[PDB]
């Protein structure tokens, strides 16, 4: 089957800057390459087809170019109507047709460094039985950022899971909540527990750490 | 002006069978070949199937192919995307569009608002709301919705009076096959202790209304 | 001194534009709540100019 590899992942620009995305396929394609926009929850909307033509009412800003493997979508002029999420998909397999990867558009902003809370898990929760300590990164930018589980310095991978908000409409800042789902007999089994972040705002981890049952 | 209206959608357990219907307005329905595609929760954009002007022509995803149906109604204007023995990946939202016929390949010029499908093995639970006290410069404290299905559940402080530095976070579908959500408010430390928070949580598909209070820990 | 001019002093929340409000409720200004009585952090919202 045919993969496309859209890049970059995620890219930061600020408005009226020359946004530039690349999207390269497995195989060749002649000029079968299409651009889509999406906003967050809205329905996708057609921009390029044929990689070399505008779709009729989309703002004259888009260009697609490219043929063979390598395309690019470019606009000249970033808008605040331009930050979504663009998709670029092959057409050239009619019955195999695939999209790309995406590259969500985000605000550019200064770095900020998050504030880091721990929360232990509630009696009433410990109670019915399971055990969720929560790490909560707020008003961050970039989203990338690290957060590791430590229980008795002993690192945690898979027991957790992670949900990060969308980039925020007043400040352009991320939060993130990662829940540390565990058992009571796995509780009380560990004593220390800490969350450590890394961010491109922190000179160094942050790490927030409680033992259990001490208030 | 083009119009596609999706309807039919819902929560029904693996296995079973589901009937989509897609209104076409406002263009030549029997005249353009159309398109379902599905979008699942998180994901990217997924080609599904695609059936001709004339309704002679089915073509289906190796995904779904001999598992789903496509047809359509040009007397009265529909598509019907007919979804039998359903599992679990199945749930998306499902879109309508039409092709456009300007090339000779596919291309999507319109897309519909979709509608959502769900494929559980779980029946509707009522929510269970538990309190995230804050501790002793502000200080944040929330609510925690576990254990309920189906979605969605509306979640406000102080019966909406609350309004700025709330958070609430996309719901995430535990192992468990329920549904976990967490709601957050920051407020100044000083008014923490003669102050009354209380979220209201609200479950229309398991009918179910839940008042928490919200208190700092004492220790 | 004219005290026929007054002003509102406190309030939940910021006008919206071309906004008129003339209500007289015990303005909240702790957290305690106020049940329509003034004292301990329960002031009258509208202060008179001197």
């Amino acid at each position: 089957d045919i993969q496309m590899t859209q890049s970059p992942s995620s890219l930061s620009a600020s408005v009226g800057d020359r946004v530039t995305i690349t999207c390269r396929a497995s195989q060749s394609i002649s000029s079968y390459l299409n651009w889509y926009q999406q906003k967050p929850g809205k329905a996708p909307k057609l921009l390029i087809y044929a990689a070399s033509s505008l779709q009729s009412g989309v703002p004259s800003r888009f260009s697609g170019s490219g043929s063979g493997t390598d395309f690019t979508l470019t606009i000249s002029s970033l808008q605040p109507e331009d930050f979504a999420t663009y998709y670029c998909q092959q057409s050239y397999s009619t019955l195999a047709l695939t999209f790309g990867g995406g590259t969500k558009v985000e605000i550019k902003r200064t770095v900020a460094a998050p504030s880091v809370f721990i929360f232990p898990p509630s009696d009433e929760q410990l109670k019915s039985g399971t055990a969720s300590v929560v790490c909560l990164l707020n008003n961050f930018y970039p989203r990338e950022a690290k957060v590791q589980w430590k229980v008795d310095n002993a690192l945690q991978s898979g027991n957790s899971q992670e949900s990060v908000t969308e980039q925020d409409s007043k400040d352009s800042t991320y939060s993130l909540s990662s829940t540390l789902t565990l058992s009571k007999a796995d509780y009380e089994k560990h004593k220390v527990y800490a969350c450590e972040v890394t961010h491109q705002g922190l000179s160094s981890p942050v790490t927030k750490s409680f033992n259990r049952g001490e208030c | 002006e083009v119009q596609l209206v999706e309807s039919g959608g819902g929560v029904v357990q693996p296995g079973r069978s589901l009937r989509l219907s897609c209104a076409a307005s406002a263009f030549t329905f029997s005249s353009y070949d159309m398109h379902w595609v599905r979008q699942a929760p998180g994901k990217g954009l997924e080609w599904v199937a695609v059936i001709s002007y004339d309704g002679s022509n089915k073509y289906y995803a190796d995904s779904v192919k001999g598992r789903f149906t496509i047809s359509r109604d040009n007397s009265k204007n529909t598509l019907y995307l007919q979804m039998n023995s359903l599992r679990a990946e199945d749930t998306a939202v499902y879109y309508c569009a039409k092709d456009g016929g300007k090339l000779w390949v596919y291309y999507f010029d319109y897309w519909g608002q979709g509608t959502l499908v769900t494929v559980s093995s779980a029946s509707t639970k009522g929510p269970s709301v538990f309190p995230l006290a804050p501790s002793s410069g502000t200080a944040a404290l929330g609510c925690l919705v576990k254990d309920y299905f189906p979605e969605p559940v509306t979640v406000s402080w102080n019966s909406g009076a609350l309004t700025s530095g709330v958070h609430t976070f996309p719901a995430v579908l535990q192992s468990s096959g329920l549904y976990s959500l967490s709601s957050v408010v920051t407020v100044p430390s000083s008014s923490l202790g003669t102050q009354t928070y209380i979220c209201n949580v609200n479950h229309k598909p398991s009918n179910t209304k839940v008042d928490k209070r919200v208190e700092p820990k004492s220790c | 001194g004219n005290y026929n001019y007054l002003y509102r002093l406190f309030r939940k929340s910021n006008l919206k534009p071309f906004e008129r409000d003339i209500s007289t409720e015990i303005y909240q200004a702790g957290s305690t709540p106020c049940n329509g009585v003034e004292g301990f952090n329960c002031y009258f919202p509208l202060q008179s100019y001197g």
